[PDB]
């Protein structure tokens, strides 16, 4: 039996940690939901 | 069992201990996953039971008690906020700038954050506070780093 514990609000925060970068990548969907890089 | 509105850890004692497989958004009711954290199966809420309601196993999505109800949208140019929600470890926001994963029918955003597994259902939020998808089913390019998509459900 999976169960649930609430862990916080879903709220922005103002001065969050700012991090990761931007990258566009052309990928494809398969019918089992999984994504994969498109060469 | 607890309804209120929020993000929840997603718990299983079926293996060693008590696991974290991932993370969900209560909103109106309705609690909001990613279809591999659960794979549809029933929830517990303290005493309470949460059924499924609906699911789809390519978009990876899953709601319980009622149909989806979460549907902001990217707005393509703003930066937004990972509210990760990692095993063992306390809600923290991430601030980042989505990528982008183009396919044949379409673009989605994307954020290259990597945590565990577990965190897989972690909400990401625009400036208003709305829930524009969910962490957690993506792709690992060259440098071994992960890419999630932002999967957001159809609010019918
Ligand atoms: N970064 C670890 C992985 C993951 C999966 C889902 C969500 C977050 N991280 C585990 C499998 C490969 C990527």
């Amino acid at each position: 039996d999976m169960y649930i514990e609430r862990a916080g609000d879903i709220t922005w925060e103002k001065d969050a940690e700012v991090t990761g970068n931007s990258p566009r990548l052309d990928v494809a969907l398969d019918e089992s939901g999984d994504f994969s890089l498109v060469e | 069992g607890e309804t209120t509105d929020g993000v929840y850890r997603v718990m299983t004692r079926r293996l060693l201990g008590s696991t974290q497989v991932g993370v969900g958004v209560m909103q109106e009711g309705v609690f909001h996953t990613m279809w591999h954290v659960t794979k549809g199966a029933a929830l517990r809420s303290g005493e309470g039971r949460l059924d499924p309601y609906w699911g789809d196993v390519k978009q990876d999505l899953v709601s319980y008690c009622g149909p989806w109800k979460l549907d902001a949208a990217w707005d393509g140019l703003s930066e937004v906020q990972l509210l990760a929600v990692p095993p063992g470890e306390r809600a923290k926001n991430i601030q980042t700038l989505p990528g982008i994963f183009k396919t044949k029918d379409g673009d989605i955003g994307a954020v290259a954050l990597d945590y565990p597994a577990g965190t897989s259902g972690s909400p990401i939020l625009d400036k208003c506070g709305r829930v524009i998808g969910l962490y957690g089913n993506g792709v690992v390019i060259k440098n071994g780093s992960y890419v999630s998509a932002i999967t957001q459900g159809k609010r019918e």
